[PDB]
C-alpha cells in the first residue's frame, strides 16, 4: 500500500537521476528520492532520522548540487536468514502480546541516540569531527583564489 | 435579459471597482514634472491613500504616467516599456512637453507630444502641473474606467 | 475523520486573509509612521484594499512566459507556498489548539526551513535572465547563512527544555519567559529572522500568480517567524507572568497579541533603517552571529550544567 | 487618538489568529467530545485503544 | 507515536490543491567560487547542528562527560572556523 | 585608550544604541497628527498671484476687452497663442481668431502681464485635465467661457495685485 | 465635520465648513459635497474656489455682492 507506491517512486527516481540528459532533472529526481526515503523511513518509526534527511540530503548536499549545476555551465550530459511470513494474519494479529512495563517510561528516537552517542561511542564522535574537519580545510586549498 | 441586464451590470461594476480602486501606474519620469509626481506620493497628497502605489516594472503597472520632455533618442524606450504593460492599461501625459512638445516644442530632439509614441488616455496640462492637478489627472481616469463595460460587451458579441 | 479537511482549510484560509491584512497593515503603519495617512479611500479606515487589489491581480489577463521548460518556472511558487504553510500544521496557539502534536516539532521546523531555498533558486534559473539569476542565488546564499544561526538558537532554547514538543516549550515557560534570562538571544534571533525571510536591512532584492504566490510566502514566512519568536522567548499563549486576574482573556489571545507585536517591530524595523550591503550580509552573518550564538550554546550548557538545573 | 487607524488591519492580523486556533478546538473536539492531548507517547496510544476496546465491550 | 503525520500529509495534499486552485482562478476566464565555499560551510555547520540535536535533549542523562564530549567536538570544529576565518573564505 | 572608553564604545557596539536612538524617534513620529488632506474635499493653500487655466476677460458692459493689439503673442515664448484681427462692423479693432495651444503653453504668466487691457489673464483654475488632445486646443469661445465662468474670483484677484502691478 | 462651523451653502447644496487652527493647522476650510455619484471631482463655483484654496478671505456670499 504505501510501502510499495512509496518505493515506487522512489525507483523510478533513481532511474531517471542515472538516466537524465540534462543534469538540473537530475539534481531534482536526486532530490525526489530523498524526499521518498524520508517518508519510508519515517514508516519505521525513525522520526529523527527521516528529519535529519530533509536538513543533510536534500537541505545541504542537494543544495550544494544545485549550485555547482547551476552556475557552473548547465551543461549537456530470502529464505535464507529470516524466510517471509505468508499473508496469515487473521489469527495472528489477536495474538499480539503487548507489555507495559516498557510503555511506562518511553525514550523518543532522539534522546535515545543521544544517551550513547557522546558517553559511550563518543571516540567515534570525535572521528567524524575530524573528518569535517578535514573537509573544511580541504574545501579551502582546492578552491580558493582572492583579489 | 431578466437577470442578464442585472447580474452582467453586478459583475461589471464589481470589475470597475476593483480597477479603480486599484491603480498600479508606472511613473515614467523624465523631467521636472517627476518632481511634482514626487511631491503628490509624498505626505502631503498621499497618492497612496487612494490605492495608487508606484511600480518599478512595467510586468505589474496598470498604469502610466509620462511626465516630461520626451526626446527622439528616448521614444524606442518609451515604447517598449509600454508594450511591455498588461493589457488592461493606460497612460496619462502630464506637463506640457508630454503633452505636445511644451516649451521645446519647435527643438530638433524633441518628440512633439507622447501622443505620437503610446495612445494616451488623459492630458494633464500644466508646466509642471499642480500636485492636485496630477490628482485631477487620476480621478478622471478612474472616471474614465467605471465607464469600461467589458462584460456586457463580451456578451453582445 | 473526514473532518481533517476542515481543519486544514480553517488554518489554511484565515493564514492568507491574514497575510493580505498584513500587508494592508504594513502599508498603514508605514504611512503612520512619515506623518500621513495609508489607504483609506476604498474602506471605511481602508480594510477592503486588499479584496480590490485581489480581484485587480486576478482580472489582468496576463501571458505565460513560456520561454523555458515551462514546469519548474510554474512550480517554483508554488513549492515555496508549499513550505511556507506547511510549517503552521505544528504550530499551537493554545494547549491543545495544535493541528499536529509533533514530538520533533522543532526539528521539522528547521526542516522545513532550510528547504525553503529551492523555490526562489528554481525561479531565478527559469527566468532566463541571467540578473534575476544572480540575484536568486545572492538570497539563496543568505538565506542559508542566516539558517545556520537560526538552528544555533534553536539549540539554545531546547537545551533548557530538555524535548522538542513545541507545545512543551510553552509549558516550560509556566515560571518565567526565555525572553527574560536569554534576552540577548531574543534580539540575535529576531534579527536572523529578519534576514532569513529577505527583509529589513537585510533585503536586497514574474506576473501574475506566479509572483502572487511568491509574495504571499514571503509574508506568510514573516507571520510564522514573529510566532516562533513569541512561541520560543515570549511563552507563547501563557499570560502576563504577574496579576493574575485577567484569567478570563482566552490563551489564543494572548498567542495573537505577541504575534501582532512582532509584525509590528517588522514594520518599524524595515520602516527606520537603511539597507545593507551583500559584502556586509555575509561577513555579518558569519563573524556575528555563529560565533554568538555558539558561544551562547556554550553558556547555556554550562551554566545549566554546573548547578544541576537542567530539565 | 489618531494612531488606533493603523491598528485596524493589525486587530484583523490577530483575529484571523484567533481564529485559526479555535476552529482546530471546536472541530477536533465535534467528532472526539475530547481536546488534543499534548505529549502522546506509547502509553498513551495503548491506552485510548485499550479505552476503545473497552467502550465497545461495554 | 506516530500517528500526527497523517494530518501534515493531509496538510500537503490539500495545500497543492488550493495552490492549483489558485494557480486556475486566472485561467477561467560566469562562475564565483564564494557560492560554493558559503555551502561548504553550511554543510558542515548543518552537521554540526544535526549534532547537537541528541545532546541537548539528552543532556540530563550525560553529565559532566557527554557535555565535555561535545565541547571537544565544538572545539575542533571552531579550530576548522578559525582556519576558514583567517584565510579570508568568510568575506566578500 | 582608556578601559572605560574601550568597555563604553564595545558595549554600544553590541547593545545596538544607536539604533534604539532611531527607533525612538520613529514611534514618536507614530503617535502624532497627520498633515495629509483629503483632496476631493479640502484643497491646499494658493495664492491670488496663482497662474492656472486662461481666461478671456471683458468689460461689465459686454464687450470683450481684447484689442487685438497682438502684444500677448509676440511676448509668449512659447509661440502659443495664434491672434485674427481684422475691422469690425462698427469699425473696432477685435479679434475674430484667438487660440491658445494648453500643449504649448508653459504658464509663465507673459501674456497676463503684457496685456495693455487685462484681457488675458490665468485664472486659479488648475483641474482642467482633458480626455483628448483637441480639447487642449482653447479657442476663442472656450476663453471667452473661462472668463465669464471665472469673472468674480479673477476680478477680486485683480484687485488684490492693483497695489502691486 | 464634528466640532466644526458651517461656514456657508451653495447653489449646489455643497456645504462650506471652516475650523480654528493654532499653530499647525489641518482640516480647517473643507467642502461635504451634496452628490455621491462620484462629484465630478470639480462642483466648486467660482465665488467658493478662491475661498477653499486660501486665495481670498471673503466666503463667497461676500463675493457674490
Ligand atoms: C508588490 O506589489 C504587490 C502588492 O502591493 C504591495 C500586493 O498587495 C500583493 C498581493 C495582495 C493581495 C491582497 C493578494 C492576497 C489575496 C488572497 C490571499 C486571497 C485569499 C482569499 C481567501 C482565503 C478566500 C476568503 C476566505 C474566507 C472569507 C474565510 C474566512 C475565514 C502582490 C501579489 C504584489 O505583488
Ligand atoms: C520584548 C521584546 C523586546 C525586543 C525584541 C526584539 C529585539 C530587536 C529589536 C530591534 C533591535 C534593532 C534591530 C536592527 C536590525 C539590524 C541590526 C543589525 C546590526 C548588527 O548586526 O550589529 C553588528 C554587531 O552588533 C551585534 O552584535 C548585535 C547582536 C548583539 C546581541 C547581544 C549580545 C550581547 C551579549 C552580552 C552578554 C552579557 C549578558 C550575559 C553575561 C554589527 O556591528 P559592527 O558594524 O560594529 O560590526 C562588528 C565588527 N566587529
Ligand atoms: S511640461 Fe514644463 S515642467 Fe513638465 S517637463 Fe516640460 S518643461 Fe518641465
Ligand atoms: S502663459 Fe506664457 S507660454 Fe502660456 S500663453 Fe501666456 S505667454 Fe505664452
Ligand atoms: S489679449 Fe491683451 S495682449 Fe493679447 S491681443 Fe488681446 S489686448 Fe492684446
Amino acid at each position: 500500500m504505501i510501502l510499495s507506491v512509496l518505493s515506487s517512486l522512489a525507483l523510478v527516481s533513481g532511474l531517471m537521476v542515472v538516466r537524465a540528459k540534462n543534469p538540473v532533472h537530475s539534481v531534482l529526481f536526486f532530490i525526489l528520492v530523498f524526499c521518498d526515503t524520508s517518508g519510508l523511513l519515517l514508516l519505521l518509526g525513525l522520526d529523527f532520522f527521516a528529519m535529519i534527511f530533509l536538513v543533510v540530503y536534500i537541505g545541504a548536499i542537494a543544495v550544494l548540487f544545485l549550485f555547482v549545476v547551476m552556475m557552473f555551465h548547465i551543461q549537456i550530459a530470502l529464505d535464507n536468514e529470516s524466510i517471509p511470513l505468508l499473508p496469515t494474519q487473521r489469527n495472528t494479529t489477536s495474538l499480539r502480546y503487548t507489555v507495559y512495563a516498557g510503555k511506562v517510561r518511553s525514550w523518543t528516537n532522539l534522546e535515545t541516540l543521544g544517551n550513547l552517542l557522546y558517553t559511550y561511542y563518543f571516540v567515534w564522535f570525535l572521528v567524524s569531527s575530524l573528518i569535517l574537519l578535514v573537509a573544511m580545510i580541504g574545501a579551502i586549498v582546492l578552491t580558493m583564489h582572492r583579489t | 435579459s431578466k437577470a442578464a441586464e442585472f447580474v452582467i451590470s453586478k459583475v461589471d461594476d464589481l470589475m470597475n471597482w476593483a480597477r479603480t480602486g486599484s491603480i498600479w501606474p508606472m511613473t515614467f519620469g523624465l523631467a521636472c514634472c517627476a518632481v511634482e509626481m514626487m511631491h503628490t506620493g509624498a505626505a502631503r497628497y498621499d497618492l497612496d491613500r487612494f490605492g495608487i502605489i508606484f511600480r518599478p516594472s512595467p510586468r505589474q503597472s496598470d498604469c502610466m504616467i509620462v511626465a516630461g520632455t520626451l526626446t527622439n533618442k528616448m521614444a524606442p524606450a518609451l515604447r517598449k516599456v509600454y508594450d511591455q504593460m498588461p493589457e488592461p492599461r493606460w497612460v496619462i501625459s502630464m506637463g506640457s512637453c508630454a503633452n505636445g512638445g511644451g516649451y521645446y516644442h519647435y527643438s530638433y530632439s524633441v518628440v512633439r507630444g507622447c501622443d505620437r509614441i503610446v495612445p494616451v488616455d488623459i492630458y494633464v496640462p500644466g508646466c509642471p502641473p499642480t500636485a492636485e492637478a496630477l490628482l485631477y489627472g487620476l480621478l478622471q481616469l478612474q472616471k474614465k474606467i467605471n465607464r469600461r463595460k467589458d462584460f456586457l460587451h463580451w456578451w453582445n458579441k | 475523520y473526514i473532518a481533517v479537511p476542515a481543519e486544514i482549510l480553517g488554518i489554511i484560509l484565515p493564514l492568507l486573509l491574514g497575510v493580505a491584512f498584513l500587508v494592508l497593515a504594513e502599508r498603514k503603519v508605514m504611512a503612520f509612521v512619515q506623518r500621513r495617512k495609508g489607504p483609506d479611500v476604498v474602506g471605511s479606515f481602508g480594510l477592503l484594499q486588499p479584496l480590490a487589489d485581489g480581484l485587480k491581480l486576478i482580472l489582468k489577463e496576463p501571458i505565460s512566459p513560456s520561454s523555458a521548460n515551462f514546469f519548474l518556472f510554474r512550480m517554483a511558487p508554488v513549492a515555496t507556498f508549499m513550505l511556507s504553510l506547511v510549517a503552521w500544521a505544528v504550530v499551537p496557539f493554545d494547549y491543545g489548539m495544535v493541528l499536529s502534536d509533533l514530538n520533533i516539532g522543532l526539528l521539522y521546523l528547521f526542516a522545513i526551513s532550510s528547504l525553503g531555498v529551492y523555490g526562489i533558486i528554481i525561479a531565478g534559473r527559469s527566468s532566463n535572465s541571467k540578473y534575476a539569476f544572480l540575484g536568486a542565488l545572492r538570497s539563496a546564499a543568505q538565506m542559508v547563512s542566516y539558517e545556520v544561526s537560526i538552528g544555533l538558537i534553536l539549540i539554545t532554547v531546547l537545551i533548557c527544555v530538555g524535548s522538542c514538543n513545541l507545545s512543551e516549550i510553552v509549558m516550560a515557560q509556566k515560571q518565567i519567559w526565555f525572553g527574560i534570562p536569554l534576552f540577548p538571544v531574543l534580539v540575535m534571533f529576531f534579527i536572523s529572522c529578519l534576514a532569513e525571510t529577505n527583509r529589513a536591512p537585510f533585503d536586497l532584492p514574474y506576473s501574475s500568480m506566479g509572483f502572487a504566490l511568491f509574495f504571499l510566502g514571503e509574508y506568510a514566512n514573516m507571520i510564522l517567524m514573529s510566532g516562533l519568536c513569541t512561541l520560543f522567548f515570549l511563552g507563547g499563549w501563557l499570560p502576563i507572568l504577574d496579576l493574575p486576574i485577567f484569567k478570563k482573556i482566552p490563551g489564543s489571545i494572548w498567542f495573537s497579541i505577541k504575534v501582532l507585536f512582532f509584525l509590528f517591530l517588522y514594520i518599524w524595523v524595515r520602516a527606520a533603517f537603511p539597507r545593507y550591503r551583500y559584502d556586509q550580509l555575509m561577513g555579518l552573518g558569519w563573524k556575528v552571529f555563529l560565533p554568538l550564538s555558539l558561544a551562547w550554546v556554550v553558556s547555556v550548557s554550562g551554566l545549566l550544567v554546573t548547578f544541576q538545573w537542567l530539565p | 487618538l489618531v494612531w488606533l487607524e493603523a491598528m485596524l488591519p493589525l486587530g484583523i492580523i490577530g483575529g484571523m489568529l484567533c481564529i485559526m486556533g479555535n476552529s482546530q478546538y471546536y472541530i477536533h473536539k465535534a467528532y472526539h467530545g475530547r481536546p488534543k492531548h499534548i505529549g502522546h507517547d506509547e502509553w498513551d496510544v495503548a491506552m485510548e485503544r485499550r479505552d476503545k476496546k473497552v467502550v465497545e465491550k461495554a | 507515536m506516530m500517528l500526527e503525520f497523517a494530518p501534515i500529509f493531509i496538510y500537503l495534499v490539500i495545500s497543492l490543491l488550493v495552490s492549483l486552485i489558485l494557480l486556475g482562478v486566472p485561467f477561467l476566464f560566469r562562475f564565483d567560487i564564494r557560492f560554493y565555499l558559503v555551502s561548504i560551510l553550511f554543510l558542515i555547520f548543518d552537521l554540526e547542528v544535526t549534532f547537537f540535536f541528541p545532546w541537548a535533549v539528552s543532556l540530563n542523562k550525560i553529565d559532566l562527560f557527554g557535555f565535555w564530549s561535545m565541547m571537544a567536538f565544538l572545539f575542533i570544529l571552531t579550530i576548522g572556523f578559525l582556519y576558514e576565518w583567517k584565510r579570508g573564505a568568510l568575506d566578500w | 585608550k582608556d578601559w572605560n572608553t574601550v568597555f563604553e564604545r564595545s558595549i554600544n557596539t553590541l547593545f545596538l544604541t544607536e539604533m534604539v536612538r532611531g527607533l525612538s524617534l520613529t514611534l514618536k513620529y507614530f503617535f502624532d497628527p497627520k498633515v495629509t488632506i483629503n483632496y476631493p474635499f479640502e484643497k491646499g493653500p494658493l495664492s491670488p498671484r496663482f497662474r492656472g487655466e486662461h481666461a478671456l476677460r471683458r468689460y461689465p458692459t459686454g464687450e470683450e476687452r481684447c484689442i487685438a493689439c497682438k502684444l500677448c503673442e509676440a511676448v509668449c515664448p512659447a509661440q502659443a497663442i495664434t491672434i485674427e484681427a481684422e475691422e469690425r462692423e462698427d469699425g473696432s479693432r477685435r479679434t475674430t481668431r484667438y487660440d491658445i495651444d494648453m500643449t504649448k503653453c508653459i504658464y509663465c504668466g507673459f501674456c497676463q502681464e503684457a496685456c495693455p487691457v487685462d484681457a488675458i489673464v490665468e485664472g486659479p483654475n488648475f483641474e482642467f485635465a482633458t480626455e483628448t488632445h483637441e480639447e487642449l486646443l482653447y479657442d476663442k469661445e472656450k476663453l471667452l467661457e473661462n472668463g465669464d465662468r471665472w469673472e468674480t474670483e479673477i476680478a477680486e484677484n485683480l484687485r488684490s495685485e492693483s497695489l502691486y502691478r | 465635520n464634528i466640532g466644526a462651523t458651517l461656514v456657508g451653502v451653495d447653489k449646489f447644496g455643497n456645504k462650506y465648513y471652516q475650523k480654528l487652527g493654532d499653530t499647525q493647522y489641518g482640516r480647517h476650510r473643507w467642502v461635504e459635497y451634496a452628490s455621491k455619484d462620484r462629484y465630478n471631482a470639480s462642483q466648486v463655483p467660482a465665488e467658493w474656489h478662491g475661498w477653499l484654496h486660501f486665495i481670498t478671505d471673503h466666503t463667497g456670499d461676500e463675493l457674490l455682492s
